[PDB]
């Protein structure tokens, strides 16, 4: 959920 | 009031944990495993027909505050357990033979914050020495290749790994509970969004787990069952090569403790709505997710 992966 | 078809705030979820336990004392008991930085109770629901010396499957949701469909699913799973027990044979067998430890919201402080201030908050809400920047990424805070890759040493980043492994009360509480129940917990399942994936170790390094073949076939089977409902397509594999390197994750840590079946689930969608998944999709998302969860549970059950 890391932006933007 | 509470709805399984809507996103509920913390006050509502907390009251829910008490109510659903109270309504189903035969199937559910509640404790807390610790408190958060802001003193909220990290509830844990033990779902199952009580019995001596039962194996367990552990599931948490809400590591990351903004991933609301995560929190929703743990709530959905518990409703389904109590609804279908005695009426659907697999769930009846499941609750009869093992316990589910369901931790509906790990990162309560952050979750409250997405409701009150910042919908895109991810981290905890703990303070940091030397800066005004707030919070640690709880999924970079576990003692597994801690802060070596895929994380930041900067408190102002959303992948901040913390001042030390288990520096966060919430992650320490979760780690403490799993060690204190290691001999009964047979599977660890942590629910996130989004990306539609079922991942397993490792994330902190490119190395593969010794039962790599086993975990890949199980996730593969699980992804297949999940699709049977609506054709939703999930990918799968080792965290590091499947989505990206990320040290300090709870799934890797749990596995290195000896829990052989460890998975991170990234739910819907694939970016159209991202973290702000419309409430109309809650039901279908949870239903298909139930199938993957139940398939893994069955598998664990026949491999004790
Ligand atoms: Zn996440």
């Amino acid at each position: 959920x890391v932006y933007a992966f | 009031g509470h709805s399984y078809e809507k996103y509920n705030n913390w006050e509502t979820i907390e009251a829910w944990t008490k109510q659903v336990t109270s309504e189903n004392p035969d199937l559910i008991s509640r404790t807390a495993i610790g408190t958060t930085f802001l003193g909220n109770n990290i509830y844990l629901l033990k779902v199952g027909k009580p019995g001596p010396n039962k194996p367990a499957i552990f599931m948490d949701c809400g590591f990351h505050a903004r991933e609301w469909i995560s929190h929703a699913f743990c709530q959905w799973f518990v409703r389904e357990a109590v609804l279908t027990y005695g009426y659907e044979s697999h769930m009846t067998e499941f609750l009869n033979k093992l316990d589910f430890y369901v931790l509906p919201v790990l990162n309560i402080d952050g979750y409250i914050y997405t409701w009150t201030k910042n919908r895109m908050w991810r981290k905890t809400r703990s303070t940091n020495a030397g800066t005004t920047c707030i919070g640690t990424d709880p999924n970079r805070n576990f003692d597994a290749g801690w802060c070596t890759t895929g994380a930041s040493t900067d408190p102002c980043d959303e992948t901040y790994c913390g001042s030390a492994a288990e520096s966060e009360k919430e992650t320490k509480a979760l780690a403490d509970f799993i060690r204190n129940n290691l001999s009964s917990i047979k599977a660890y399942l942590t629910i996130h969004s989004y990306s539609q994936m079922i991942l397993y170790p490792y994330s902190y390094d490119y190395k593969l787990p010794e039962n790599n073949a086993e975990l890949n076939n199980l996730a593969k089977a699980a992804v297949k069952e999940l699709a049977t409902l609506y054709g939703t397509k999930y990918t799968y594999g080792p965290g590091a090569t499947t989505i990206y390197p990320a040290a300090g994750g709870s799934d890797d840590w749990a596995y290195d403790q000896g829990i052989k079946y460890s998975f991170t689930f990234e739910l819907r969608d694939k970016g159209r709505y991202g973290f702000i998944l419309p409430e109309s999709q809650i039901q279908a998302t949870c239903e298909e997710t139930m199938l993957a969860i139940k398939y893994v549970t069955n598998y664990v059950l026949g491999h004790l």
